[PDB]
């Protein structure tokens, strides 16, 4: 058995030499090839590392990799790390059954990355849904920095608990996090009050939307 | 049967052009501690041309 | 299991060359240790180192003994020799073939040895070994002697290595005459006259000279 | 192909003439090509029959 | 030169602590490996310490020590001293020239044993001898542990007049003593005597044979 141990995650500051480690539990690390490959949320993962000292075609020539035969463990290290490296990568090699044994994946963290603020946003009920006789308000989060983004929902002039479900705040495109907050009620009880205001708490601010019914 | 043999980092470099490449030497000799070929067979070395 | 054992011409003249060989088992001289010394030790006192050989070639000999000593490997027999020219009176000594231990970081480990002979440099009063038995309760005794005999390492033997419990072996002298003298006595019972007949055995190494008596 | 190595399957490595049409050769003597005996051990320039 | 020094003998009782230094007269003795060896009377000489600190398998715990550059000798302490470590020891280094050079050597005696009589055995000339018109009388010592046992011999009236011969005693295999004695003279002599006798002379005590060749 050759199981590949990765860490959980690893951060460094850009412009910088980041190494990540991956170490092997058994077997013998020269009898097969470690590969790197590297993997965003939401895309297939991408070759990156082969034969442990190559690298293909198109690829920055920032990745490298060296393998330690003394500690038979693999490692990733980027010179000159910038902001489009952040993604997790998975060293992979091969037991001497020809079995593939892929590595638990490790995440990169830029620490350089500059604080950012919530863009909440949210919609009321369109005239499709009322006629579909409910109603559900649409209160969404993106651009926001940090990951202890809570959300809450206040009544025209009090704090009320709907059916309000939301989402795990992920990451986008642009390194950056979304999430959506969601509060279904019947339509009655959405032109029996004046307005409703969504709640979104960050760490130094918070906004809130206040929207109306009517009018 | 050199006198003395230049460090790694600066490697003598010889070419050897218009003379009989007699390998006979190396095997009346034969202090080596190891001996490999690869591409042409030792056997063969006074068999071919380069 | 790894066993050297010394041999040549146990009997030198003086102010000629010395010649030893030295036998090596249960390996290979080219992978093993890649190094094989003599040690001499004169009687009484301590080792002497006197040089290693590599199969390749390198040699080291010691800087006292450096004019005289010669030393050769054979790649093939797994098999070196010892060569000493000009030889002296005091250079009888119980000479020795061991290995070092060089595949490590540094040169070290002399961990196996041979089994030594006395090689004499001395051709006066040189004859041949002669043998002469002993005369002979619930237990018996009795030995056999021998006498006449200039060089040094002889062997002895009871019953040619069979039952040899109570066999009991004493130390040699020089006489005046410049002969040596050899003495060995076995402790049997009484009840032992049935079989395993007390036979003793002896055999010259410089001359391959065996003689069996009772 | 076991995963410890499958050392059943072996393959003459040299010999001092070619093989004729189905000609086949199972002698296991330690083959010899330079220029001093091998004496049938595996010697500084000795090579294995298979 | 790398020319090593060691005390030619040296006693302590059992069951005790003993310390064994070799000194190098010449060179630094640190910048080689320093070994022990161990030459039992009668046997040839086995590693008891490699690389000045490790000891190989089969020997006893007994024996371990260090190298000391700045006084350059080369410790050595015997814990818990037997009657089975009574043997020679040398150490052995190397020179800077590649030169190996070995100890002058050291003979540990084991002080605390009990003390020991020394036995007495003759064997006169048998008849196939005699044909030779020759005669050898072989006397043999042994089991005494003190080295101030010396010999003697008689005729039946006095000392005997021809040459006699006497062994070295050394060490045996099982910390115990041997000698021997031997005497020359011709077959009409033996027959013109009365009797002979081997005196072995000990301390405080001594033993003869008197072997009649007569009746």
């Amino acid at each position: 058995e050759f199981m590949l141990t990765q860490p959980h995650s690893v951060s460094e500051s850009p412009e910088m030499t980041v190494t990540i480690s991956c170490t092997g539990s058994s077997g013998s690390i020269a009898d097969n090839y470690v590969q790197w490959y590297q993997q965003r949320p939401g895309s297939a993962p991408t070759t990156v590392i082969y034969e442990n000292y190559q690298r293909p075609s198109g690829v920055p020539n920032r990745f490298s990799g060296s393998i330690d035969s003394s500690s038979n463990s693999a490692s990733l290290t980027i010179s000159g790390l910038k902001t489009e490296d952040e993604a997790d990568y998975y060293c992979q090699s091969y037991d001497n059954s020809n079995v593939a044994v892929f590595g638990g994946g490790t995440q990169l963290t830029v620490l350089g990355q500059p604080k950012a603020a919530p863009s909440v946003t949210l919609f009321p009920p369109s005239s499709e849904e009322l006629q579909a006789n409910k109603a559900t308000l649409v209160c969404l989060i993106s651009d926001f920095y940090p990951g202890a983004v809570t959300v809450a929902w206040k009544a025209d002039s009090s704090p009320v608990k709907a059916g309000v479900e939301t989402t795990t705040p992920s990451k986008q495109s642009n390194n950056k996090y979304a999430a959506s907050s969601y509060l279904s009620l019947t339509p009655e009880q959405w032109k029996s009050h004046r307005s409703y205001s969504c709640q979104v708490t960050h760490e130094g601010s918070t906004v809130e939307k206040t929207v109306a019914p009517t009018e | 049967n050199a006198t003395t043999f230049a460090s790694v980092y600066a490697w003598n470099r010889k070419r050897i052009s218009n003379c009989v490449a007699d390998y006979s030497v190396i095997y009346n000799f034969a202090p080596f501690f190891a001996f490999k070929c690869y591409g042409v067979s030792p056997t063969k070395l006074n068999d071919l041309c380069f | 299991q790894v066993q050297l054992q010394e041999s040549g011409p146990g009997l030198v003249s003086p102010s000629q060359t010395l010649s030893l060989t030295c036998t090596v088992s249960g390996g290979s001289i080219r992978n093993e240790v890649y190094y094989w010394s003599w040690i001499r030790q004169p009687p009484g006192k301590g080792l002497e180192w006197i040089g290693y050989i590599h199969y390749s070639g390198n040699t080291y000999y010691n800087p006292s003994l450096k004019s005289r000593v010669a030393i050769s490997v054979d790649t093939s027999k797994n098999q070196f020799s010892l060569k000493l020219n000009s030889v002296t009176a005091a250079d009888t000594a119980v000479y020795y073939c061991a290995r070092v231990s060089v595949g490590g970081r540094l040169v070290s480990t002399f961990d196996y040895w041979g089994q030594g002979t006395l090689v004499t440099v001395a051709s006066a009063s040189t004859k041949g070994p002669s043998v002469f038995p002993l005369a002979p309760g619930g237990t018996a005794a009795l030995g056999c002697l021998v006498k006449d005999y200039f060089p040094e390492p002889v062997t002895v033997s009871w019953n040619s290595g069979a039952l040899t419990s109570g066999v009991h072996t004493f130390p040699a002298v020089l006489q005046s005459s410049g002969l040596y003298s050899l003495s060995s006595v076995v402790t049997v019972p009484s009840s032992s006259l049935g079989t395993q007949t007390y036979i003793c055995n002896v055999n010259h190494k410089p001359s391959n000279t065996k003689v069996d008596k009772r | 192909s076991k995963p410890s190595g499958n050392y059943n399957y072996l393959y003459r490595l040299l010999r001092k003439s070619k093989l004729k049409p189905f000609e086949r050769d199972i002698s296991t003597e330690i083959y010899q090509a330079g220029n001093k005996p091998c004496n049938g051990v595996a010697g500084p320039n000795c090579y294995s029959p298979l």
